[PDB]
């Protein structure tokens, strides 16, 4: 699982 | 824990990078992420879970070079891929030093408190984000923190960020308070 932080 | 426990904990977890990198802005984004309570930074540690620390791109990293030209989830007409993308967390962590603000390629609060938060729902809490209790916390304050568009509508994004607002400072910890007071008791009864 990998998760991007907020735009 | 205290914070000398937590560091004790973070230097057994946290990998600093081979290259050349802000040694001291290094150690700042260890002491943000000694603000979290200690029982999930143990959990983390008896999982084996490494809080990489990078001096480049992401995906200049032998582990994440299958990300390249990726886009990330919800980061869909950003015209960016994980190439620009200067953390990552869930079943591993890996952060940019020096783009903790808000602002480095990212809106939010703080790149590593977000991104370990994603970890700790992940891999210690059985991915509480998407248990039906918070689900119906999500349903009523998703959309109390700002980025409504985003926040509102990824349940573990709004886990994240409110993770991070709650263990950042005092400040964002009362401001999660007066904005999000059923998300605030969840995480203060998470950590006893
Ligand atoms: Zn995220």
């Amino acid at each position: 699982e990998v998760n991007a932080p907020v735009p | 824990t205290t914070i000398q426990q937590n560091k004790d904990t973070l230097s057994q977890i946290v990998v600093f990078p081979t290259g050349n990198y802000d040694k001291n802005e290094a150690n700042a984004m260890v002491n943000r992420l000694a603000n979290i309570d200690g029982k999930y930074l143990n959990a983390l540690k008896q999982n084996n879970l490494k809080i990489k620390l990078l001096s480049g791109k992401l995906t200049d990293e032998k582990e994440y070079a299958y990300l390249k030209g990726v886009v990330p989830k919800g980061w869909e007409g950003t015209g960016k891929t994980w190439d620009d993308v200067p953390g990552l967390g869930g079943s591993t962590v890996a952060l940019r030093i020096g783009f903790s603000n808000k602002g480095k390629g990212h809106d939010a609060i703080n790149l590593e408190l977000h991104a370990t938060a994603h970890a700790i729902d992940h891999i210690v809490l059985n991915d509480i984000s998407k248990s039906a209790q918070f689900k119906q916390i999500f349903a009523k304050e998703g959309r109390s923190l700002g980025n409504v568009n985003f926040l509102g509508v990824y349940p573990a994004e709004f886990f994240a960020e409110s993770f991070a607002y709650y263990y950042l400072n005092q400040d964002t910890n009362s401001k999660l308070k007066s904005a999000c007071p059923q998300t605030y008791s969840f995480l203060q009864n998470l950590a006893k």
